[PDB]
């Protein structure tokens, strides 16, 4: 098993967990937490990068003395792409935008750089691939974000049979944009959210890391508790003591969360989906200057 | 005498090279591989082999208390030649 | 022996594992972990004991202690480790030795080790050792 | 005795024994032991009990007193029933002279602090409580100085590891600094420097 | 052999648990599908149908477990490469299969007699000690 | 024989007097940590880690070593009350980012070497 | 319920084992030659109860002790545990 | 005045010493052998107490080994095996003890290498 890679140590920082990963799109939201996650425990991550180095700097103090490797891509060249992941032998999938660029479109980022990836991966042989998507991602969604995550994620099957595709619903977190979105508004009471912590996502993708039997599944990272908007955003400006994105955001948030209790979820993986209460309050702690909201299940 | 490596990295003068299954190799990607190029080995093999007509030689490697300590080598055997323990130099008697 | 195999499961040498060998006196000692095992290889006990309890055989014993307890049970001289007296039973073994009356053939009594170059290559770890390989080339001949 | 010899002086030894004779007859019910080095170096050996009284003695008697408190310290060996041994250095301006005072104890018995003999004990005694363990009773605070809030562990003991027990990083998930169970990347090389060939002949030991 | 045959702990070493493939050649998996697979196979079969050999660099401790793993199964199976005559006493005294006399208790004769043995590269501490004892005592041997 | 010295209990009534007074004191104080840190965790949470760590220590028969814990319990205490620790002394009693180690012997026969 | 094997254990040097060891001293050859199949195993303790081991099928073990038994009652109990009675 | 109080001595919840690090190691005490490279015995005149080995790895960089374990370096020097039996005892601490070996008394001869009958004659010196 290229003896190389054979764990070894307590699994600490300065062990050797026998996980050679690739992180695109590590320098967002979740991509922080999943490779400090993979860090914690000696795995070496790859992270390639299209900013500037400065803005990766974040990701440094994360791993030991030559765990994390940075290096310079682009989505439009498959070389970059080739050179990547040529030693790796997990390659985890965290690219996409949230509004659009006169360069990166819908189409562009979340249907052929997602394809390339595992074109690319399967060409160098790696071994295990996750592709992330959204949890309402389907092709006949009126928003043009699900339907490329839909069309994106049927391409990724196709170039990537033994790919693992992960789909969570509406991450909320520290720098998620779910909670700090509604508490910087300063309509609802027939559509039902259900946030999903981004600690859980990314234990849930560690252990679909470590998981062997999860190899074609498919997953759905969903919360414990379902929440109306309206008295969602009631408790938010609650926790934040406050009285009571240009056009793709609103309709993607007016729509409904998706139930899909065929697919497995955090459950399978032996993860305790944590609730919005206890973590809300640390997240708008600093929206400063108690009466959880109502669940329906 | 630098070699190089089936996958094409260069072998260095004690013989390492990364094989074509290992993942450290990634290190070198967008970078190089410091390797000297000047071989001890190499370097030593091609110097002249002293030609002295005592039994017993010394040697302190050139330069007196900048060398290595003095050594005494014997040249009784004529199969071969005495080589200094530090500097690596040979020494031979006049056979014939 | 590997080749034939089926399954196969690493164990431990004797450098990188605490246990108990009995010498040819019947003295009982046990070496001492020099280093750990290579690679994904465990303790010989602890292999058994973990296939024990996936076939639903669970065994009692948990840790070293437990399985040198196990071992006084089975046998009260094997915790002792530098005892080597014994009681003198050779009249019941003698007498017992009696009965059957099995014959001698008429072959000369050849030891396996005839000569030097015999001694050197005799278990799986000399067989594997290059220094061992050297001996027994420079024994064959000789410069 | 050639110039690499250190010169001896012996009325300096002599001064030291006779005050050390001195001094253990004053205080017979305390003082266990006296002893003066080859290198003019005088040291008294009393019991636990006898820290304040002595003390006090060697502050105020018009023929020692010695007034300045220079060091106070613990020093651990394992294989002493009694494990810590307390030492204490006086210094007298008037006399121009040193003395030691040595004493014993153990992980639970107490010592009594000795800030009302000399206020300079305070920090010093609080020193030994945060890497040693000996709790000193009467005293005005008691509580560590040195080690970070939180240590467990007395770090000068000698069974605590060189590098302790926990190590400290930053976590991004958590946003703050976190303690984990120590992992070095590399080991710390014991080396056994220590020889067979005894050196010093005048140093050996029975052979019971 | 002792102490330049340590080289060979660094050969030849079996470092992961390896498994037959579709093409009955010998591939690596994890510690729990060998496990799995020989768990399966001990549980399937039952009494004389299993068996077990010891190799010549076994602990006590393997053994007494492998012992007692076969025993949960109803096996009594157990064997060693070398043999020795079970006729009479067989190994239920001890004092059947020892040196009874001991190394040290050697240097107290006066006369051996050695039957069909090479100690020299059997056992060459105890041919060290038979030649300090013959040197020293003027011990007699015979072959 | 066996004579020794006390440190501030002669016998266990009164050591087991101080850690009652002790458990108090915690028990008191444990609210207004949690507001002033401003930790994540509840008032429960912290109640529960004060029984958990005092229990840890339920198997001492000895009144000098009960003492002396308490006497470390007090200086803790201390220690919490004049804010001289920080949110990551206090949160360093959880540890919350550390992986949580296995207790079966397969679990820790599949990890490693480790007994 | 099939006997496998047997082991007694006895201590070479104490009075307690005395008897015990007069019973192998006696008879143990005898027995050897009712049993030639079934294994008694005979080890040495120290500063420890005598005991008798018996394994059954399947791995079933029962430890009987003999502490200060004279040689009919070590006799007694071993026919006990042959035999099969309890 | 005294307790006199009647108890074994236990500090196991005072040294601040982790659970999975005084119920789990396995300490020796033993006067260390002579190394045989040497005919110096000055080295073997104390009693040592050192823990078990545990895992070492290589480092993924530079190739360094990497121990996870805190007292494997730690070794302590004791007068005799009961203080040091002692000190394992109130550390809490499971314990192997091995008995001093000395060497025992050997009558060396001089006269004997050139003996008249006797083997012991020196073929050379
Ligand atoms: N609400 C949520 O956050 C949940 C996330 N989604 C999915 O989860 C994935 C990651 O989420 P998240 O981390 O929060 O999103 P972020 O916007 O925070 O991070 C996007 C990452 O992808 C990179 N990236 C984006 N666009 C491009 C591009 N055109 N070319 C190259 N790199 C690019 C970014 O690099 P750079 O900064 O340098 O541009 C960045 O590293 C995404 O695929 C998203 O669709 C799933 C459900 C919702
Ligand atoms: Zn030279």
């Amino acid at each position: 098993l290229h003896h190389a890679l054979i764990p070894h140590g307590k699994g600490g920082r300065s062990s050797v967990s026998g996980i050679v990963a690739t992180v695109f799109g590590a320098t967002g939201f979740l991509g922080r937490y999943v490779v400090n996650h993979l860090g914690r425990m000696g795995s070496q991550v790859i992270v390639p990068y299209r900013c500037e180095p400065y803005d990766t700097m974040h990701l440094r103090p994360m791993g030991d003395l030559g765990q994390i490797i940075f290096m310079e891509w682009n989505g439009k060249d498959k070389d970059s792409i080739r050179k990547v992941v040529e030693h790796s032998n997990v390659v985890i999938n965290l690219v996409g935008r949230e509004w659009e660029t006169k360069n990166f479109d819908f189409e562009d980022v979340f249907v052929k750089i997602p394809h390339a990836i595992a074109q690319v991966s399967k060409e160098a042989g790696v071994e295990k691939l996750i592709h992330i998507s959204h949890l309402n991602a389907d092709i006949k969604s009126p928003s043009r974000y699900l339907r490329s995550k839909a069309v994106g994620e049927k391409e990724v099957r196709a170039a990537f049979p033994e790919a693992t595709i992960i789909k969570p619903s509406d991450i909320f977190g520290r720098e998620d944009r779910f909670l700090n979105y509604f508490a910087s508004m300063r309509l609802g009471k027939e559509t039902v959210k259900q946030p999903v912590y981004i600690v859980d996502v990314s234990k849930g993708i560690i252990n679909a890391i470590k998981d062997p039997d999860a190899k074609g599944k498919t997953f759905a990272f969903v919360g414990p508790n379902r929440y109306l908007l309206f008295d969602l955003v009631q408790y938010i400006f609650a926790v934040a003591y406050r009285p009571f994105t240009t056009r793709d955001k609103v309709e993607r948030v007016h729509m409904s969360d998706m139930t899909l209790p065929h697919l497995p979820g955090l459950e399978d993986l032996g993860i305790q989906a944590t609730p919005l209460e206890l973590k809300a309050i640390e997240v708008l702690r600093r929206h400063r200057t108690v009466k959880p909201a109502k669940t329906v299940n | 005498g630098v070699r190089t490596s089936p996958t094409g990295e260069k072998v260095t003068h004690t013989g390492q090279a990364y094989d074509d299954g290992d993942y450290r190799r990634v290190r070198f990607s967008d970078r190089q591989k410091e390797v000297n190029e000047n071989f001890a080995i190499d370097l030593i093999a091609e110097q002249p082999v002293s030609e002295v007509g005592s039994r017993v030689i010394s040697c302190d490697g050139g330069g007196g208390a900048l060398g290595h300590p003095r050594v005494y080598i014997n040249l009784d055997k004529e199969t071969k030649t005495g080589t200094c323990g530090y500097c690596g130099l040979q020494f031979r008697q006049p056979h014939h | 022996g590997a080749p034939m195999a089926d399954v196969i499961l690493p164990g431990a040498a004797y450098t990188e594992k605490s246990a108990t060998y009995v010498n040819t006196e019947g003295r009982a000692q046990q070496t001492k972990v020099a280093v750990t095992p290579p690679g994904l290889a465990r303790e010989d006990w602890k292999i058994i004991r973990a296939l024990s309890e996936i076939a639903g055989m669970t065994l009692p014993y948990d840790t070293l202690d437990q399985v040198r307890s196990r071992l006084e049970e089975v046998s009260p001289n094997l915790v002792r480790y530098d005892d080597v007296e014994g009681a003198n039973y050779f009249q019941q073994a003698n007498e017992l030795s009696k009965l059957v009356n099995q014959q001698l053939l008429a072959d000369p009594l050849v030891p396996p080790q005839l000569t030097i170059k015999d001694f050197y290559m005799t278990d799986s770890i000399s067989r594997a050792s290059q220094t061992m390989a050297k001996c027994v080339k420079a024994v064959t001949e000789g410069i | 005795t050639r110039p690499t010899i250190r010169p001896r002086n012996d009325v300096v030894h002599k001064q030291l024994s006779a005050f050390g004779q001195y001094v253990a007859e004053i205080l017979p019910k305390y003082v266990q032991q006296v002893q003066v080095s080859c290198f003019n170096e005088l040291e008294i050996f009393i019991h636990p009990d006898g820290v304040i009284p002595v003390l006090t003695f060697l502050r105020d008697h018009t023929n020692a007193q010695f007034k300045s408190l220079a060091d106070l310290t613990a020093v651990d060996v394992p294989t002493r029933q009694n494990r810590f041994e307390i030492v204490y250095n006086l210094l007298s301006l008037r006399f121009n002279s040193r003395i030691r005072v040595k004493t014993y104890t153990d992980e639970l018995t107490p010592i009594e602090s000795s800030v009302t003999v000399y206020k300079a004990a305070n920090w010093y005694e609080r020193e030994i409580w945060d890497m040693f363990g000996v709790f000193f009773a009467n005293h005005p605070d008691l509580r560590r100085i040195l080690t970070d809030y939180g240590f467990e562990g007395h770090p000068f003991r000698k069974d605590f590891p060189l590098s302790g027990y926990v190590e400290l990083r930053y976590d991004d998930e958590v946003k703050r600094v976190v303690a984990e169970p120590v992992e070095l990347a590399q080991e710390f090389r014991k080396f056994d420097l220590n020889s067979p060939w005894e050196a010093f002949p005048a140093y050996r030991q029975p052979p019971e | 052999k002792t102490r330049f045959a340590y080289d060979g702990l660094k050969r030849q070493r079996l470092t992961q648990p390896m498994i037959r493939n579709e093409k009955g050649l010998l591939t690596y998996t994890t510690w729990e599908d060998a496990l799995s697979r020989v768990a399966g196979m001990l549980q399937s079969f039952q009494g004389n149908d299993v068996a077990a050999i010891a190799g010549g660099l076994v602990d006590a401790e393997a053994l007494v477990a492998l012992k007692d793993l076969l025993n949960r199964v109803d096996s009594d199976s157990l064997c060693t490469e070398e043999v020795f005559p079970t006729a009479g006493a067989g190994t239920d005294l001890r004092s059947n299969y020892l040196l009874n006399t001991t190394i040290a208790g050697v240097e107290e004769a006066d006369v051996i007699l050695l039957v069909g043995t090479n100690p020299r590269f059997e056992a060459p501490l105890f041919n060290a000690r038979i030649r300090k004892s013959w040197l020293h005592n003027d011990l007699k041997v015979a072959l | 024989g066996t004579s020794v010295k006390p440190i501030f209990s002669r016998d266990m009534n009164e050591a087991k007097r101080r850690v009652r007074e002790l458990y108090r004191a915690w028990y008191r104080e444990v609210p207004n940590t949690v507001h002033l840190f401003q930790l994540d965790i509840s008032v429960k949470q912290g109640r529960d880690k004060v029984r958990e760590m005092f229990m840890k220590n339920a198997h001492v028969t000895d009144p000098r070593v009960v003492d002396l814990l308490v006497i470390k319990g007090k200086m803790e205490l201390e220690e919490t009350i004049n804010v001289w620790k920080q949110r990551t002394h206090i949160m360093r009693f959880f540890h919350e980012t550390e992986a949580p180690r296995p207790t079966d012997f397969l679990s820790k026969f599949y990890v490693g070497h480790d007994p | 319920l099939g006997l496998r094997e047997i082991r007694i254990h006895l201590c070479q040097r104490s009075p307690g084992s005395q008897g015990v060891r007069d019973f192998i001293e006696k008879r143990y050859v005898e027995l050897k030659k009712a049993n030639p199949d079934l294994p008694i195993l005979i080890r040495e303790c120290s500063d420890v109860q005598p005991k008798l081991w018996a394994r059954y099928a399947f791995g079933q073990e029962k430890n009987v002790s003999l502490n200060n038994f004279s040689a009919d009652q070590v006799t007694r109990t071993l026919e006990n545990v042959l035999s099969g009675k309890a | 005045q005294l307790i006199a109080v009647d108890e074994k001595l236990d500090i196991t919840t005072l040294t601040g010493v982790p659970e999975e690090h005084i119920k789990t190691r396995k300490v020796r005490i033993f006067v260390p052998a002579r190394n045989n490279m040497q005919s110096g015995v000055n080295n073997t005149k104390k009693w040592k107490m050192e823990f078990d080995t545990r895992e070492r790895w290589e480092n993924p960089l530079m190739g360094w080994s990497s121990t996870a374990d805190p007292l494997s370096n730690l070794v302590l020097t004791f007068s005799t095996k009961e203080d040091a039996v002692a000190f394992a005892e109130k550390n809490g601490w499971s314990f192997d003890v091995e008995e001093r070996k000395v060497p025992k008394p050997k009558s060396k001869s001089y006269g004997a290498n050139f003996s008249w009958n006797k083997r012991t004659r020196v073929s050379t010196k």
